RNA sequence: GCCAGAACGCGACGAUACUACCCGCACGUUGUAGACGUAUAAGAAUAGGCUCCGGCCUCGUAUCCUAGCAGGCGAUUCCUCCGCCGGCCUCGAAGUGGCCGUCGGUAAUUCGCGUAUUGCAAUUUAGACACGCGCGGGAUCAAAUCCUUUGCAGACGACUUAG
RNA sequence: GCAUCGGUUCUGGCGGGGGGAUAAAGGCCCAGGGAAUGUGGCUCCUCCGGGAGUGUUAUAGCCCUGGGUGUAAUACCCUCG
């Protein structure tokens, strides 16, 4: 069973321009400038009216139909990025060792790095190195919290991951020893 | 068909097996075929399937003495198309062995076979083979997680060719310019009554 | 709201488009069956372009840029013809490119051999003035 | 059946071809990874082993048993006449591997190095480099400096041509042992001036090494003429009513 | 295989007690008249007491499609013989003729059930009339309104003697 | 002047005997023709004549080239080989040199 | 990193007596997995490309070259195309191409003489790579092994040395 | 080597005859009855391409039954050259 036609739409605002060549998405706005490289997926990429992006498949498997959803969620994304951002929040969570962080600055380059120390009291420093595009801050707001943010959902997502996955108890009852660093919060820069 | 003196095959975008089975045909007949850029040839499936087939064929060796007998495992992009038409040749007999004198194989393009013109086998192209949606990988990269040594050598020697070309490419544009107005510049001028003559000869 | 998209566009499969068969025929479709097969007549009054009624697998057609307006959906034969001559299909692919191609074709499988050597003479006197003015425009560079 | 009791094996498959060296003269397999933001430099000498001494010295590694102790150690002496420079060479990249494609020469040579090109020079004519001497002071050495501006424009590594005077030794043999030692430096144009300065000088031991450096030891061990296996691999021996 | 329609109308043989026996008629598809008949005595015998032996055959024509140029849509219903146990179906196809489709119908189940010529049995075939009683959802989409669409990545035809072009192909046909 | 060339021939290559897949007749051979892909287009060339000229060593009446001659038989295949009898069966070692069809017996 | 180095895998350099080496053309005993127009250089995408910016693309079913005693001798005509040399630039993946100049040859048009007899078919002995030779010109004036000796080596050869 | 024949055999092209629902379809013409993936009109919405509703030929056409032109043409099967 092969369906004949399946169609989704992506509306534009009337603040940023996007251009598509060879199957490569460049998104560009007020706040910077992301890129995408869908070559890998048989897609048709036409322009439907004077503000809305329209794509199909023709002729398409169960299988291939599926992935035409996962695309244009991405692109959507980037269309958020770039216009509200992202921001991630995380706690700190200990009984007895208090965790110590240190969010230095730019490394002569672009990249931020955060040293974590005294975790469950181990005498190891361990460091972890940001992706380019995204900024650590230490809040004010409230206390124990890390805050990313940045254009690209990608990037600060998967940053944030390699914090919370450094974190680990080994040789331990995971559900007594709670200790380790998590996020709680998921939302964009503006509003 | 057709008989050439020597014909050159560029390698990109070509699968393995149904290049090898064109060619180790060719050469029995009694042509000569030139292979190049053997490393981007193309094999169907994930690339993870390849690097199991051969970690299958590193386990071959001779028990009591491994310096002789032993399958030898050759590594380089090149070797590995030599083997698969090494396969379809009688390469132990007198005929055999002159088919494969015939043959020539290389990675990138060497400084003879450059400034050259180069076909294509149009029964074994990717594009026109594989159904899309498929998976692929390539020779190339496979040869780098065995032991292949000069892949950057070669990936730097490309880029050099390249952009000597790019300038030939600007010398060809201009003639064929200057060639299109004196066609147009001759014809009007002084032919009276050849052009209608030969359009009516379908020329 | 700048958007720019560089995609390919093909030619669609639907009612009125006309295709062209192998052997160098054309019929407009009037209903479509499958995916892959369609059914198909062209009412032609030159005997080299008509071909009858029947279904054509897809795999064996062209298609041509030229499409029937309104034409309704499994009309008959003599339905069809009325838009054909109407529209002027016949003079409409005349002048298309392929079929330019093809007559400039035609004439040259058909040449006699003492036709072959006049052709041959013809070229080098036209051949000729192409060299006295490439060299001359090549010279002023 | 099954092995009764399990033991590592004897030797090692590493080394696994024992058969005698193909030349005298120890050779070098690979040189440091080249860094062009240091200041030029050699890499590497040659000498003759002198013998064995006993030294004493005080120990500094806090937090051992031996800490601000005098200890007792064993020591190595090398003689080390200086060497002389020759000829430099240059390599390129190839899809094959690397290759030379030029070599210059100075123009004058010692008896030293003559003496190797021979297997009887005693009753030669010792014609070695005549030829390729006038090759200086003609056309102002046209031919010289052609060579060496080739290299300056194809090659990406640069070696030197060097050789030790064993006339400063209390060995018998006269001949001399010829190698060649890598440059690694700034830039290739850095590398071959500051080679091509160097002809026919004299450079010591002191300027290439300095005092506690961790370094490494090319030779060829001391030979056996033909041996069993009890010595050579180190296998247990047979109980003492075997026969044959 | 190549099918065509036909009619064949069986007996018992007259006797002295049972004078003008009844009439039997089949419709079959069959792709010739000999085994037309070996069919119709494998069906007959299934449902009376009749053989080849004590019987004989009346009448066998041929049905021919009346518009053949006309397309259509059709119901059958069969049974079959699985691996084990035996089933009941109904398919659906689109086409011009009857005899297509008990072709195309073979040629599907021999496909996706593994079901050989051997062990299916039809039932009846029937055209639907209308357009809302067609059920199953791969000839519904081909009825939608206003149906049209392209060709994407369609590879041309080169001859299978012209080895080594001078040029890359296109797939933009 | 007078740049053309001397050519009134069809060249072809000789492929092989006729086998099976374990016995080889070497009283016919195959013959591949160039620029013919069908049977319909082998049909011309029923009934010509084909040579196999080669260099020998010694000179016997004024030349050191030696001929062997034969005719096309009957069409081989759907891809437009043909079959070849000769005077006598070809070398066996010319698997895959050249030979010369000619035109002689015309229409 | 480290160990062996294909004894039929490859590169740079030194000195080369005996014509073994280099240059010129002169023939030809002799060799070959097989000349007969052995004519054609962009890169990249294939659910997209090329361009002279006007347009073009299913198609190499294309383009270049192609007449004359196996291609003669003259004329009317025409500034095209091809080749051997020479000088400057350039080319390193297994080093190639370009520009200028002298000389020799040349149907794009139209003609005049010559062809027979190989007898009604019989390869159209014609290409470029090697190699053996013959002249007359140039450059050049070397080493290795045995033998005696050494012990950093060793069953005997071999290896490290000295004469 | 060619021409004219004999035996065996492979492979192209052309002219006829018969059969079946005396093929079925199909084109043009006549008579009757229906419907929708509803043409033109008419209503409403959308200016943003157009969409929704009503209703049986009009400014498009399709489906079912009977008859004429007919001993129509063609496909498949068989047969004389
Ligand atoms: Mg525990
Ligand atoms: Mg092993
Ligand atoms: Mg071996
Ligand atoms: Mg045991
Ligand atoms: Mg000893
Ligand atoms: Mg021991
Ligand atoms: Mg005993
Ligand atoms: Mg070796
Ligand atoms: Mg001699
Ligand atoms: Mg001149
Ligand atoms: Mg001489
Ligand atoms: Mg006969
Ligand atoms: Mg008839
Ligand atoms: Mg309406
Ligand atoms: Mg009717
Ligand atoms: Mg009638
Ligand atoms: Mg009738
Ligand atoms: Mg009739």
């Amino acid at each position: 069973m092969r369906y004949i036609h399946s169609e989704e739409t992506i509306p534009v605002p009337e603040n940023l321009k996007v251009s598509i060549k060879s199957r490569l998405v460049t998104v560009e706005g007020p706040r910077g400038k992301l890129q995408k490289d869908l070559s890998h997926i048989a897609v048709n990429f036409s322009v439907v009216k004077k503000g809305v992006i329209g794509l199909e498949i023709h002729h398409g498997s169960r299988k291939d139909v599926a992935a035409l959803r996962t695309v244009r969620t991405i692109i959507n994304n980037m269309i958020i990025g770039v216009t509200k951002g992202f921001k991630y929040k995380m706690r700190y969570v200990y009984a007895h060792f208090p965790i110590n962080v240190n969010v230095e600055k730019n490394a002569e380059t672009g990249c931020y790095e955060v040293e974590i120390r005294n975790f469950i009291g181990e005498k190891i420093v361990r460091k972890v190195v940001m992706a380019p595009g995204v900024e650590v801050e230490i809040s004010k707001a409230q206390k124990d919290e890390l805050i990313l943010s940045g254009n690209s959902l990608e990037a600060v997502s998967q940053s944030a991951a390699d914090i919370q996955q450094i974190c680990k108890v080994r040789n331990k009852d995971i559900r007594k020893f709670l200790d380790g660093i998590y996020v709680s919060e998921k939302g964009n820069i503006v509003e | 068909s057709s008989f050439e003196s020597v014909v050159v095959i560029d390698g990109k975008g070509h699968l393995l097996g149904r290049l090898a089975s064109i060619v180790a045909k060719q050469l029995l007949s009694g042509q000569k075929i030139v292979v190049v850029r053997c490393e981007a040839l193309n094999i169907s499936g994930e690339f993870f399937r390849a690097k199991l087939k051969y970690h299958a064929y590193l386990r071959k060796m001779t028990r009591y003495n491994p310096t002789r007998g032993g399958p030898f495992h050759f590594r380089a992009p090149s070797r590995i198309f030599y083997k698969a038409v090494r396969g379809m040749i009688p390469h132990k007999t007198a005929r055999g062995a002159a088919a494969l004198e015939r043959l020539k194989v290389f990675e990138g393009v060497p400084p003879p076979y450059d400034k050259k013109k180069k076909m294509v086998v149009p029964q074994a192209l990717r594009v026109l083979r594989l159904q899309p949606g498929r998976k692929y990988c390539t020779v190339g990269r496979l040869s780098h997680e065995v032991g292949w040594k000069y892949q950057d050598v070669v990936a730097r020697l490309e880029e050099r060719r390249k952009a000597k070309g790019a300038a030939y490419y600007e010398r060809k544009k201009l003639a064929a310019r200057q060639l299109s107005e004196a066609k147009k510049a001759a014809a009007a001028k002084v032919d009276p009554k050849v052009s209608e003559a030969l359009a009516a000869y379908g020329y | 709201a700048e958007i720019n998209v560089e995609a390919t566009s093909w030619r669609r499969v639907e009612v009125g488009r006309v295709l062209k068969l192998e052997n160098g025929s054309l019929a407009a479709i009037v209903e479509i069956i499958d995916h892959k097969r369609v059914l198909a007549d062209g009412p032609s009054s030159d005997p080299k372009l008509a071909t009858p009624r029947g279904i054509v697998p897809l795999s064996r057609a062209l298609l041509t840029p030229i499409v029937i307006p309104k034409l309704p959906r499994g009309a008959r034969t003599g339905a069809v013809k009325k838009a054909w001559e109407a529209y002027g299909v016949d003079a409409k692919w005349k002048e298309t490119n392929w079929a330019k191609k093809q007559l400039q074709q035609e004439r040259r499988q058909s040449l006699t051999d003492f036709d072959r050597f006049k052709v041959m003479r013809l070229k080098k006197q036209r051949r000729f003035e192409e060299r006295k003015a490439l060299a001359k425009i090549k010279a002023a560079a | 059946s099954h092995r009764k009791y399990e033991a590592p094996r004897h030797g090692s498959l590493a080394f696994l071809p024992r058969k005698r060296a193909a030349r005298h003269r120890g050779r070098v397999k690979s040189f440091p990874k080249d860094d062009p933001k240091k200041p030029v430099h050699l890499t590497a000498a040659m000498g003759y082993k002198a013998g064995m001494t006993t030294i004493v010295r005080d120990l500094d590694r806090p937090g051992a048993k031996a800490h601000k102790k005098e200890v007792v150690e064993a020591v190595t002496i090398i003689d080390c006449p200086p060497m002389v420079v020759v000829g430099l060479v240059g390599y390129i990249e190839t899809p094959r591997g690397l290759r030379s494609l030029t070599t210059v020469w100075a123009e004058h040579l010692s008896d030293e190095v003559k003496r190797r090109f021979y297997k009887n020079w005693y009753k030669s004519k010792k014609k070695a480099f005549t030829k390729y001497a006038k090759k200086y002071a003609e056309n102002n050495g046209a031919s010289i400096t052609r060579e060496l501006e080739r290299i300056k424009k194809y090659c990406t590594v640069v070696r030197v041509l060097a050789h030790t005077q064993i006339r400063k030794t209390p060995l018998k043999q006269k001949k001399a042992h010829l190698m060649e030692i890598q440059i690694n430096g700034g830039s290739v144009a850095d590398k071959v001036e500051f080679g091509r300065s160097l002809f026919e000088k004299p450079v010591t031991i002191d300027t290439i090494f300095e005092k506690d450096e961790m370094i490494d030891v090319i030779a060829v061990t001391k030979g056996h003429g033909f041996v069993g296996v009890t010595a050579r691999w180190g296998t247990k021996k047979l109980p003492r009513k075997t026969h044959k | 295989g190549r099918l065509q329609e036909y009619q064949v109308i069986g007996r018992h043989l007259p006797t002295e007690a049972n004078p003008n026996p009844a009439l039997y008629r089949m419709r079959i598809f069959a792709p010739n008249e000999v085994v037309a008949k070996s069919r119709f005595w494998y069906f007959l015998r299934g449902l009376k007491k009749v053989k080849k032996a004590t019987g004989e055959i009346v009448s066998v024509n041929v049905i021919s499609e009346k518009h053949p140029l006309k397309v259509k849509n059709f119901g059958i219903w069969l049974r079959y013989d699985s691996r084990s146990g035996t089933h009941n179906m109904y398919k659906e196809y689109r086409e011009t003729s009857r005899v297509a489709a008990v072709e195309a119908m073979y040629a599907d189940m021999a496909a996706r059930h593994r079901a050989r010529f051997r062990s299916i049995h039809i039932l009846k075939v029937v055209e639907l009339e209308k357009t809302e009683d067609v059920k199953r959802p791969y000839i519904k989409q081909l009825v939608a309104k206003n149906l049209s669409f392209p060709l994407p990545h369609r590879v041309p035809k080169i001859s299978t003697k012209k080895i080594f072009s001078a040029k890359r192909p296109s797939t933009f046909s | 002047p007078s740049e053309a060339g001397h050519r009134l021939y069809v060249k072809g290559r000789h492929l092989s005997y006729q086998r099976g897949r374990r016995n080889t007749h070497p009283k016919t051979s195959l013959i591949k023709i160039e620029g013919v892909d069908d049977t319909a287009a082998a049909n011309f060339y029923l009934g010509k004549r084909v040579a196999y000229v080669y260099r020998a060593q010694k000179e016997v009446r004024g030349t050191k080239i030696r001929v062997i001659w034969g005719k096309i038989t009957r069409p081989h295949g759907n891809s437009g080989v043909v079959r070849a009898k000769f005077t006598h069966p070809l070398p066996a070692r010319s698997f895959g040199a050249s030979v010369r069809i000619m035109l002689y017996p015309s229409s």
